[PDB]
């Protein structure tokens, strides 16, 4: 599987890469106070 | 790795066939640290 | 002849077909890859990887064996190795460390 | 700590040399140049938003 | 042989009712996705949901 | 979101309830209020704190 | 590997030099 995606770039936790949740890139902070 | 992966189908105490490729591969001289995994 | 056809692997394609040992020996070329940072990146290397893959009812190993080496050498190799393995497939292999020296003297005497 | 006016104060600034030093991570040209391809394409624009 | 047209998508979300949405993004699967090439002539490789 | 979440039909956020009855005495206080959940709202008593 | 490394686009090996 690790043809079809990034997944040598993550670091390893045996032999499962640690690649971060899909809905995780992204961010918003915003407030007037 | 390597461009070519050679496959071979044998029909088939202690595991021989790893060891007996490991060795087969060990004798060709330009290779050497063959690595066994399962 | 011939009784799996079947590539677990994706990432690499057939080359050649199954060729038969008078087991049956497959060459598998690998399909293109991702960039690479320099061209010098694929051939460097001298080890090699057998796996292993799970009995299909027979045994299957992938061996991956760097550019530089011949691959009718590879082949010959290979070839003499399942030879081997079929043939022999003992106690030479058992005197080379569980069967030791020294208490292999009450039993031969006693 | 006092609102004192430091132009009549007479306090003073002189800079000598200004630069800036730009921090690059050392990451392989082949993963960075897809990268690089990939942030050049159109749907792929960075969003930033005041706080 | 040209690539068939893909649909425009339009999102409602709240009382938006037309948003402009584009197509959402999924991992790779070859189950479900399949590399083909926008013009038969020139690769340029991409997915689609067979 | 803005649908099924929040009502326009002008109720007040909060409610002070005088008290309908008081009596008191050398040892307490007793008051009584007939407060009344709207019709179509729901309290929730974390609220209703005596002032 | 492909055929060795390219040459400059457009007895070899062994010597022989003794006698002294």
């Amino acid at each position: 599987m690790d043809e079809y995606n990034y997944a040598a770039l993550a670091p390893r936790q045996g032999s499962r890469p640690m690649l971060s949740q899909w809905s995780g890139i992204g961010t918003h902070e915003m407030h007037g106070g | 790795r390597g461009n070519l992966t050679y496959r071979l189908r044998i029909p088939v105490f202690l595991p021989l066939l790893a060891p007996i490729i490991a060795a087969a591969i060990g004798a060709i001289p330009g290779i050497a640290s063959v690595a066994i995994q399962a | 002849v011939v009784l799996d056809e079947s590539n677990p692997t994706p990432s690499y394609k057939p080359v050649t077909e199954q060729k038969v040992i008078l087991p049956t020996i497959q060459v598998l070329a690998s399909k293109k890859r991702r960039m690479a940072e320099n061209e010098d990146d694929r051939g460097a290397g001298s080890v090699a990887e057998v796996q292993m893959r799970e009995v299909k009812p027979i045994q299957t190993v992938d061996v991956s064996v760097p550019d530089h080496s011949t691959p009718m050498e590879v082949v010959q190799s290979l070839s003499r190795a399942a030879q081997v393995a079929q043939r022999l497939t003992v106690e030479a292999m058992d005197l080379s460390a569980p069967v030791d020296a020294k208490p292999l003297d009450l039993k031969p005497v006693d | 700590t006092l609102g004192n006016d430091l132009r009549v104060d007479g306090a003073t600034v002189n800079i000598t040399s200004v630069n800036l030093y730009a921090s690059f991570f050392p990451m392989s040209h082949n993963t960075a140049s897809t990268l690089e391809a990939m942030l050049r394409n159109d749907t792929n624009d960075q969003s930033f938003n005041d706080y | 042989e040209v690539m068939a047209p893909q649909p425009t998508l339009v999102a409602e979300q709240g009382a938006m009712k037309a948003v402009p949405v584009i197509k959402p993004a999924q991992p790779f699967t070859p189950a479900v996705h399949e590399t083909q090439r926008i013009v038969t002539n020139l690769p340029i490789t991409t997915a689609v949901t067979r | 979101p803005t649908h099924d979440v929040t009502t326009e039909r002008s109720q007040r956020l909060q409610l002070r309830f005088v008290p309908v009855d008081r009596e008191d005495t050398q040892y307490s206080y007793k008051t009584r209020f007939q407060l009344a959940v709207g019709d179509n709202r729901v309290l929730d008593m974390a609220s209703t704190y005596f002032d």
